[PDB]
């Protein structure tokens, strides 16, 4: 209901597993309510990876046509385009959670399973529709939810949307793009054909949650490995690895300079990459800017504790 | 962990050293305030407030 | 050990005389003691002289005061020591040094505590190392004893001043850098907020 | 003379295996020092050594 839903209610869960009402039409699940809390877990846990794909796990309950989305946490699976079946690693965290929550009497279980797909919008490729069809027979019900780390900074607008893809005997044979976003110039024959597949859902915002309340109580123990920064020693190869491929990029910006990609009778559209000199500025200055990221741990460091001395 | 020198004859042992000494005493020295601050709640919990209500009045 | 220092603070001031002689014998033989401050300022222990009363007197102030080469040099006046007493006094000179340099050569303690090699000498440091007494790094490069927390051999009734010096450049320490850190962000946060605004207005311009 | 002509190059490679094994413990060790546990003459060891 309305004042129902902010709270956990266990008759609620137990009129709708008992009958599983999915079970008739797939396209039961109309609006997604996904909290506050629970939303800055699922960007911060993929801003962490960068250009690499992550994906972890949800927890909720239901409550009729509308899913809860309360608490959430990574699983240290890299994505799930990459790892075929990815849902082998949260076979441990489940069977540890469901046990622990019937004791107590609370039957909240699965509810979806998050990732991101960082370069390409938020989709659902053709990797992601096949293993999520074989994980709705089994821990029903779930859901699918990108979200775009690397999109919120340059076009600052929270890149979120919930999806389902159906399954078989039930895809439509025409529809159009839900859920449009912004695609670079070669994946874009992909996206209008796998669209048909799912379906967007009008996403939602309520304030609950669980997970965000006990972590307060481990800070007052667990405050000594947060300040084990320097990071200027923890991924050095990733530092100097970087600047390898730097020499690469700068070697194709010197025949993009040379030939020059404005000819006589078809100009601006000569070479395939262009810009060369402009992306490898950026280039340049990531590997810069980490590098003096972890320099300014150590010297934070030796203006606390160095500059003390002794009598 | 060592190395062995057939120059001298005299076998070293690898006791950590450089920079990975650094990051250790850092984590020992910050291990022990936590130590000592369920010590101080233990003994005297009214202790713990007050001293957190100094900081905020100046 | 920290039970036992509150039971021969009891024995001592509810009896006098030869009980008490019997009783600083005691204390130096069982383990676990490595406090001699609250039992040496004490009345009883000061009226122990003339004759064997007199060694037990000079023993208890060269395990708080002095070191091992201070024990060596007058054996023959002090009593003899045992297997348990004398591995107690090489723990005491290690602190000793410490409350005065941060670091100690590995020189000088290979000619206090009369050693020949370096495992040996540090073989007296790594057992008070399990027990809470005496915890540090050892330095292999620059063949110094960086020596961490140790015992305060007393109560620490002179160099406690410099307990309260410490901790007063820790807590003040940190309001100098804290202004550094604060005015970084505000000057950060100013140069992305005008630079956002001339490179708008620069733009829209070209089209009029 | 099939196999007689691959005998040299067996032996060769059972003592680059040896040398692994040993030179990771001894920082500066000896020339004549993995000759002797060798059990073989000073001449086909710097040839060998250059080799490897």
């Amino acid at each position: 209901s309305i004042d129902e839903i902010y709270k956990y209610d266990k008759k609620q869960q137990q009129e709708i597993l008992a009958a599983k009402p999915w079970t008739k039409d797939h396209h039961y699940f109309k609006y997604c309510k996904i909290s506050a809390l629970a939303l800055l877990k699922m960007v911060m846990h993929a801003r962490s990876g960068g250009n690499l794909e992550v994906m972890g796990l949800m927890l909720g309950k239901v409550d009729g046509e509308t899913m809860i989305i309360m608490d959430s946490f990574a699983l240290p699976v890299e994505g799930t385009e990459t790892r075929v079946n990815a849902q082998a690693a949260a076979y441990e965290y489940m069977a540890a959670y469901i046990e622990n929550a019937k004791q107590v009497g609370r039957l909240e279980n699965a509810i979806g399973w998050y990732h991101s797909h960082p370069g390409y919008g938020c989709w659902l490729s053709g990797i992601d529709v096949s293993t999520q069809m074989l994980n709705q027979q089994f821990q029903e019900p779930f859901v699918a939810v990108v979200i775009d780390p690397t999109r919120t900074i340059s076009a600052g607008k929270v890149n979120l949307g919930a999806f389902r893809t159906y399954p078989k005997g039930y895809k439509p044979p025409d529809e159009g793009p839900s859920e449009y976003q912004t695609i670079p110039l070669n994946k874009i024959e992909d996206f209008g054909v796998h669209c048909k597949q799912y379906y967007a859902l009008e996403v939602s915002y309520f304030k609950s949650s669980l997970d965000r309340k006990l972590l307060e109580l481990l800070w007052n123990k667990y405050w000594v490995n947060t300040l084990s920064s320097s990071s200027l020693l923890t991924n050095a190869d990733y530092t100097t690895g970087q600047v390898f491929d730097l020499s690469e990029k700068l070697e194709q910006s010197e025949a993009q300079l040379g030939r020059g990609s404005f000819m006589l009778g078809l100009e601006t559209h000569d070479r395939k990459s262009e810009d060369k000199l402009a992306k490898a500025t950026r280039d340049s200055c990531k590997t810069t800017i980490e590098a003096i990221h972890g320099l300014m741990s150590q010297v934070i460091k030796d203006k606390l504790f160095n500059q003390i001395n002794i009598s | 962990n060592g190395f062995i020198d057939q120059i001298d004859g005299i076998v070293h042992f690898e006791t950590r050293e450089a920079l990975p000494t650094w990051d250790k005493q850092i984590q020992s020295l910050c291990f022990q305030v936590n130590n000592l601050l369920e010590k101080i709640s233990q003994t005297a919990p009214e202790w713990t407030a007050q001293a957190m209500e100094a900081q905020m009045a100046q | 050990s920290s039970n036992l220092l509150e039971q021969f603070i009891l024995l001592a001031k509810g009896t006098s005389g030869s009980a008490l002689t019997a009783l600083i014998s005691q204390v130096l033989e069982a383990p676990g003691v490595y406090v001699f401050g609250e039992l040496l300022e004490l009345a009883n222990v000061q009226e122990l002289a003339e004759g064997a009363n007199a060694a037990y007197l000079q023993l208890l102030n060269l395990f708080a005061y002095g070191t091992y080469p201070d024990y060596i040099a007058n054996k023959e006046s002090l009593p003899e020591l045992s297997t348990a007493q004398q591995n107690k006094l090489k723990h005491l000179t290690i602190v000793s040094l410490a409350s005065r340099m941060k670091c100690i050569p590995y020189s000088v303690l290979l000619k206090d505590l009369e050693m020949r090699n370096l495992r040996e000498l540090e073989d007296l440091i790594i057992e008070a190392v399990y027990t809470d007494i005496i915890q540090g790094k050892l330095d292999q490069r620059n063949q110094l004893l960086e020596v961490d927390f140790c015992i305060g051999r007393d109560i620490r009734k002179k160099d406690i001043n410099n307990i309260v010096k410490t901790l007063h450049e820790w807590c003040d320490g940190c309001e100098a850098v804290l202004l550094g850190i604060e005015q970084q962000v505000l000057r950060a946060n100013q140069y992305k907020e005008n630079h956002n605004r001339t490179q708008q207005q620069v733009e829209a311009e070209v089209t009029n | 003379p099939f196999i007689r002509e691959h005998i040299e190059e067996l032996l060769r490679n059972i003592r680059t295996q040896v040398l692994i094994k040993l030179i990771k413990p001894y920082t500066r060790i000896h020339i004549p020092f993995i000759s002797k546990e060798l059990n073989i003459d000073v001449a086909d060891v710097e040839s060998l050594l250059v080799q490897c």
